[PDB]
Formats: structure tokens, C-alpha cells, sequence
């Protein structure tokens, strides 16, 4: 009973972590990462000037 | 001697006097609590996947 | 002599040895199994926060 509850806990957590990482890959495509870099560099230049 | 051995073994097997103790009460509580927490984690996992 | 022969047939395990085995088993569940379950409870709670 202890081993079964441990295995079920671990399987539920790994399923949750897998779906999070799949959303992150769907979010951050190479084209968007390039745009996010341009936005970052424009913001950092603004923060430094101010 | 027979009366003493019977009494000592009975008191160990029936600590509340009326129920045969098969599982350690502390462990039985932890099984119920882990069961409940795992049912909550399963609900959160199903909701996010939905 | 009938009673002593009946005691000798029933004596594997001896009552003191059985009480000791029962006490050792009770201690093993408290020291190893209970704190394993409590760690699994705390891990489940962290996994609910990670949700």
C-alpha cells in the first residue's frame, strides 16, 4: 500500500511537469525568441539611459 | 504462567480492549492522510489538463 | 504431563519471543514507515503548490 501510493504520487507529478514543458515549447518558438531579444535590448537600453 | 502469557499477549493484541489491532494506529492514520492529499493532487491535475 | 506436551507443541514461537517480535515490528513501522509516509505527504503538498 505504501509503495503503490508513492508510485501514484510520482506519476501525477511527472504528468503535470510534462504538460508545463510542452506549453513552454509551444510558447517560445525561435522567431518569437528573436523578437523577445529585440524587446529586451530596447528595454535595457531605456532602463540604462533613465 | 499460562494466565500471565495469555494476559500479556492479549493486552498487546487488544490495546483498546475490544478490537484486534492488526495495523499500527499511527501508520493507519498516515495512510488515510496520504490518500486524501493524493486525491486533491489528482483533482488539480485533471483541472489543468481540462 | 498432557498439559506440558500441549505447551511443547504450541511453542514455536515462544511467547516472549513473539512479544519481542511484535515490539520490534511496531518500532520498525514507527522509525521507517511513518516518516516515509510523512515525507510523501509533504511532497504531495509541494506538488499541489507547483500546480
Amino acid at each position: 500500500n505504501a509503495e503503490y501510493l508513492e508510485a501514484k504520487s510520482n506519476a501525477l507529478f511527472l504528468k503535470l511537469r510534462m504538460e508545463e514543458l510542452q506549453v513552454l515549447t509551444d510558447c517560445y518558438t525561435p522567431e518569437k525568441v528573436l523578437v523577445h531579444r529585440q524587446i529586451r535590448d530596447t528595454l535595457e537600453a531605456g532602463v540604462k539611459k533613465e | 504462567k499460562l494466565d500471565s502469557h495469555l494476559k500479556e499477549l492479549r493486552d498487546f493484541m487488544y490495546p483498546e480492549g475490544n478490537t484486534l489491532m492488526l495495523t499500527t494506529p499511527e501508520l493507519s492514520g498516515e495512510f488515510h492522510q496520504l490518500g486524501s492529499q493524493l486525491e486533491k493532487l489528482n483533482h488539480i491535475t485533471v483541472e489543468i489538463l481540462g | 504431563s498432557k498439559t506440558q506436551r500441549a505447551l511443547q507443541k504450541n511453542t514455536n514461537p515462544d511467547t516472549d519471543a513473539l512479544l519481542k517480535s511484535l515490539s520490534d515490528h511496531y518500532s520498525l513501522e514507527l522509525d521507517e514507515m511513518v516518516p516515509k509516509m510523512q515525507r510523501l505527504i509533504q511532497q504531495c503538498e509541494k506538488h499541489q503548490e507547483y500546480g
